[PDB]
């Protein structure tokens, strides 16, 4: 019933001294929707699904000049933050932010979020009140103290809690079509032997939407979780999601175990066996 | 400084049959800088045409990447993809398996 | 749609 | 100016089964939906369709894959009924659709059932009544009067089907409502020192609907004659031809005549030497 | 648009 | 219950050597609709070949357009390869440019 | 702020109906074409901003650029004989046409120029109202279009219809045709003897296709021993250029290149490091 | 949007 | 009158060895339109090879672009040839990522 949208920002430093990689991407739950990229000649934010090309020249204008403003800004932070901590000219450092809102049935605001990140470390977080911030040490404490006396929680609150929860409301509604929709996973066992006294089971799970899924093996109808493996959720490419759970068993045994698919696509849970 | 290297996956997006078209995956994941080389390969060979998805990353602040391809699966033919990262020492080559 | 006010770090 | 829709479904049974589901409007396809291409979605194949919205993509999603689901239920009750090895293959086909006139009204409908490539059902001219083949079609017929399925069938076309129709026939009114007409050419190709061939070309005509005939000294040419099914070019367009066997020598007392609604007059064509 | 009253043929 | 298929094989447009074209193999009359065709360019198989939806006529047999692009030359033999449960052993049609 | 729409249209005679394209351009931008030998005989999108008109548009805009495409064969067939010319060569007939607008939207200049065979053939005059005519059969045109009023009929198409839709097309597709792209600039050095070298400057990826790129030595204009290449499109819409200059030994940074452009704040100046 | 007055040269 | 056509040959982006790019053979300034252009990979003709649509310049010569996409590598030799009437034979232009 929940819903959230996400905007996740990398800015790369290249060798040299040369302008950095900026990326943006835009989420809604699993679904991307909008690009940036300043390595395009188009030098645009760009639509990525179908319900977003509806959006008019304005709205184009306006996600392309703020995306551009917080990368101008990202780029500098970069050297900065490189002349701080004296990181040698030649090598290449990372600004990320990730930011959204989150909306309840009722179209609601339900949480925010406003966090940043400088070499795959934690930096500066806006704390769930959304009126006080969580720094790392060192330079990220500069910019808790300057952020406070900027009242820069108070702005980014209003974003969170306004445009940002009235743009994902008209997304959703937008493309209801496919962003309400639920996909059940598509599920079935194989059966792989290793030797003449065991055998991995495999259970599938394809096709499925949104990614949240849980596989999980019994035997006998008591958890089952030694010699059990699980891959990480992956994309089909498609816009549906894939992942497997295997148990090793003994060759015999098989009728055994069991596997258990929840989703929340699927009327009630289900139940395979080989 | 935290520097992660990646986690990959390949596979196809839809159950193989030999003879019928699909689309060849590869998913790198849980990286850390986001620069990255992922080649997707037949025979040993480099694929010409791959496209990817768009830079993202996760809560953990990780990126992840798909890379795709069409490609036609047959009995004989061998497919993998090829990754290095600042994070490997050598490239790292993972087969693609139609059982996983 | 994305946020407008921008903060530098430093 | 009259003009048709037609929806094409095939079920085949796998030893799952494969469905298949095709939309026409005249010989333009503009919608698909297949059971092994996932993300299980009708998908447009005419790009006046894509301005569809997706609510409409849902319904026709969800209306195609109920009938699939009978159609493979029913697949598995015909090979039990006739007592077919499971090893086999076995297939389930419907046509259906409606005509309309130049005023846009309901013309004629169809809805008809093939099973392993034999009629099985079929609506009526009247839209009242069914005629079915034997066997278990006798049961279905049976079933299909206690239902009142012709009424609900007869609706469909007289209503939503020709409501739909006449909405392409304007949004694709640029592809749909234009006739592309025929380029036309003689090619000559010797059999022996006696005898030679004239083929007759017609190539980049829309709609599919022509006709080729020979003619000598002005009279109808039957003996002797060769005519191919006519046959897509991959565009958009059809392609056929028609060749007839002359004696050397006599090659220009044959005429070709084609007749294709593009054409404002039928064409003559006369080998050239 | 295609049909919606689907019909059980046994 | 079974109707083995026609074929034609020809070109999108008319044909000149050196001009990129398109093969093209339509199958159709035929009954049941699993069918196996290939376009052979000098006898060996052509990777890249798309087809058409599977549709079917009044009569209630299938058809299918088989195509791919080609460039044809002066030496270079095309043909379509049919295989259906119909035929023993699979049936080779040559591109003829003039039919 | 100004911006332009032209028209080109070709007809080539084949040794037998003539190959005819057109092509529509706003500024560097296009999107439309027309091609006798596709199979549509339709005027198509060449543009994502273009696709939006209705099937009105594209019947008026495949009916007129046909109607001048006729035209157009015909002259070739008259000229043909009016210069004896065999019948197994190649002729040409092109046209170029179109409108200029300033930034408030309204008409600055209008063209409509014909050539046969490369070489000029008629021409309108800036003031719209007067022809400017080649030697022999051009003549007949002058006078043949001076009492048929044609150049009243060309004003006001060039001054209206030419005007309207041109702002409209900038509206339409403002996000592309009213950007700047901004050239990515660099310099390279190519060592030719011990006593010269070549320094090259590159400017990359901008749009519109016009810039200017210049060399100055301690300040001053340096025109000899300097090469500019024909800008040339990337394929992407943004277009590329470099300009060249011969340098004596040790002195590469006396020299300066100059880049302009309407995308840049202020020109740039780029020296050899 | 194209010219539509068609002018004949010969 | 005949012009010669004038040839350039260059990649969209710049070359990086490995990375997928587009390579460019822009025709201009010739007359009559007729044109022969192939692109090269190793001396032998690439079979993906599109181009844009007829169009000419002011002085009424043509131009035209060629382009397909590549992948630069070290070893293999990209070219573009181009006939035309004007020219006796076939005039083969190397890519020189310079
Ligand atoms: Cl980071
Ligand atoms: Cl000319
Ligand atoms: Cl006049
Ligand atoms: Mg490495
Ligand atoms: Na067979
Ligand atoms: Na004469
Ligand atoms: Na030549």
């Amino acid at each position: 019933g929940s819903h959230s949208m996400r905007y996740f920002y990398t800015s790369v430093s290249r060798p040299g001294r040369g302008e950095p990689r900026f990326i943006a991407v835009g989420y809604v739950d699993d679904t991307q929707f909008v690009r940036f990229d300043s390595d395009a000649a188009s030098q645009r934010m760009e639509p990525r699904a179908p319900w977003i090309e509806q959006e008019g020249p304005e709205y184009w204008d306006q996600e392309t000049r703020n995306v551009k403003a917080q990368s101008q800004t990202d780029r500098v932070d970069l050297g900065t933050l490189r002349g701080y901590y004296n990181q040698s000219e030649d090598g290449s450092h990372t600004i990320q932010i990730m930011y959204g809102c989150d909306v309840g049935p009722d179209g609601r605001f339900l949480r925010g979020y406003r966090q940043d990140a400088y070499d795959g470390k934690d930096y500066i977080a806006l704390n769930e009140d959304l009126r006080s911030w969580t720094a790392a040490d060192m330079a990220a404490q500069i910019t808790k103290r300057k952020w406070e006396a900027a009242h820069a929680a108070e702005q980014q609150r209003a974003y969170l809690e306004g445009r940002c929860v009235e743009w994902l409301r008209r997304y959703l509604e937008n493309g209801k079509e496919t962003l309400q929709r639920t996909d059940p996973p598509k599920t079935h066992m194989t059966h792989h032997p290793i030797s003449d006294h065991e055998a991995t089971l495999r259970c599938w799970a394809l096709g499925f939407y949104p990614a949240e899924i849980t596989l999980t093996w019994q035997r006998d109808g008591e958890d089952q979780t030694q010699d059990t493996e699980l891959v990480e959720t992956r994309p089909a490419g498609d816009g549906t999601f894939q992942k497997w759970a295997a148990v090793v068993v003994p060759s015999g045994e098989e009728q055994r175990y069991t596997c258990h698919v929840q989703h929340e696509g699927l009327p009630k849970p289900l139940t395979l066996r080989w | 400084m935290i520097q992660r290297t990646p986690k990959i996956q390949v596979y196809s997006r839809h159950p193989a049959e030999n003879g019928k078209s699909n689309f060849l995956n590869c998913y790198v994941s849980g990286f850390h800088p986001s620069d990255i080389e992922v080649d997707l390969l037949k025979n040993g060979e480099r694929i010409e045409k791959v496209e990817h998805s768009d830079l993202s990353f996760s809560k953990d602040w990780s990126f992840y990447l798909l890379y795709y391809t069409e490609f036609t699966p047959t009995e004989k033919d061998e497919y993998a993809c090829r990754v290095n990262h600042v994070t490997l020492s050598q490239p790292k080559i993972v087969k693609w398996d139609r059982d996983m | 749609s994305v946020l407008n006010d921008i903060f530098s770090r430093l």
